[PDB]
């Protein structure tokens, strides 16, 4: 007689569980969707820059 | 108005009333509990429904009192209340005065001194072992540190208060079977109609301070 509630209740315990993680991976992966741009412009212009010294 | 006992000797003078009463009255209650839980659902069905809403109200009745670990416990004050409850019940509805009995008669387990007595020093047994568990092995809940007199009236108290809520329980039941055979002794029974409102409901909180009466004193155990 206690299991059967018990079930009911880890229900809504395994959903929140779920949606902070969940929440920790959509700042993590809009994190990674705005770096990888910001990576690849950055290091474009540092390529640009140090090529630049030689061509000058 | 035969109380005593019929002579069903068994190595000793026993009651013939605890024994009848309290045998059908577990019977029943195992048979209402065991059969209507082979196949439960996970969704609160027909009985199920009843049988987790009464331990549900034990589980309250358990966690706002004792301490940490009542759990344990919820198993002994749960089948008090449940015994306490369909004896209640039974007391006030199974018919019992159209059957005879030769030596005596037979109403209710708690209607003689056994299985009042049987309650209390159960109880007076786990509070003593609880104590020597929860507490030392040397001195329990006895010790006095503050107060140099508080010794004897320490073990005396812990003597007294069993027998005080067996005392609670006989001047409950007793009172009631001396209302319903004295009203129903009376004339026919057009007496009773408004009676047996209230010998419900004092019997319902009955069983249900007897409940909070045995957690307290599993609480003081604890403590």
């Amino acid at each position: 007689l206690g299991d059967f509630m018990d079930k009911r209740d880890a229900s809504i315990k395994e959903q929140l569980s779920g949606v902070k993680d969940t929440s920790s991976e959509v700042k993590q992966l809009e994190e990674q969707a705005n770096a990888v741009m910001r990576a690849a412009r950055a290091e474009i212009s540092a390529a640009l820059n140090k090529m630049k010294k030689e061509t000058q | 108005v035969g109380q005593h006992f019929y002579w069903q000797i068994g190595g000793f003078q026993i009651h013939g009333q605890v024994l009848i009463t309290s045998w059908v009255v577990i019977a029943i209650l195992l048979g209402s509990a065991a059969i209507a839980v082979r196949s439960p659902q996970t969704i609160p069905t027909g009985g199920q429904n009843f049988f987790e809403y009464v331990l549900e109200f034990i589980r309250d009745v358990s966690k706002t009192q004792i301490g940490e670990e009542y759990r344990p416990w919820v198993p002994f004050i749960g089948t008090m209340f449940l015994f306490i409850f369909v004896s209640n019940w039974s007391g006030a509805l199974l018919p019992w005065k159209i059957i005879q009995l030769p030596h005596g008669e037979l109403a209710a387990p708690t209607n003689d001194i056994n299985t009042t007595v049987a309650l209390a020093l159960l109880t007076s047994v786990a509070y003593f072992y609880a104590g020597l568990t929860k507490k030392g092995l040397g001195y329990f809940g006895k010790y006095i540190q503050p107060t140099p007199i508080l010794l004897p009236i320490n073990i005396l108290e812990d003597f007294t208060k069993p027998l005080s809520l067996s005392f609670r329980l006989f001047g409950n039941i007793l009172a009631d079977e001396l209302v319903v055979v004295v009203l129903v002794s009376l004339v026919p029974l057009v007496v009773p109609i408004p009676v047996m409102f209230l010998g419900l409901f004092t019997s319902g909180i009955q069983a249900l301070i007897f409940a909070t009466l045995a957690a307290a004193y599993i609480g003081e155990s604890l403590e």
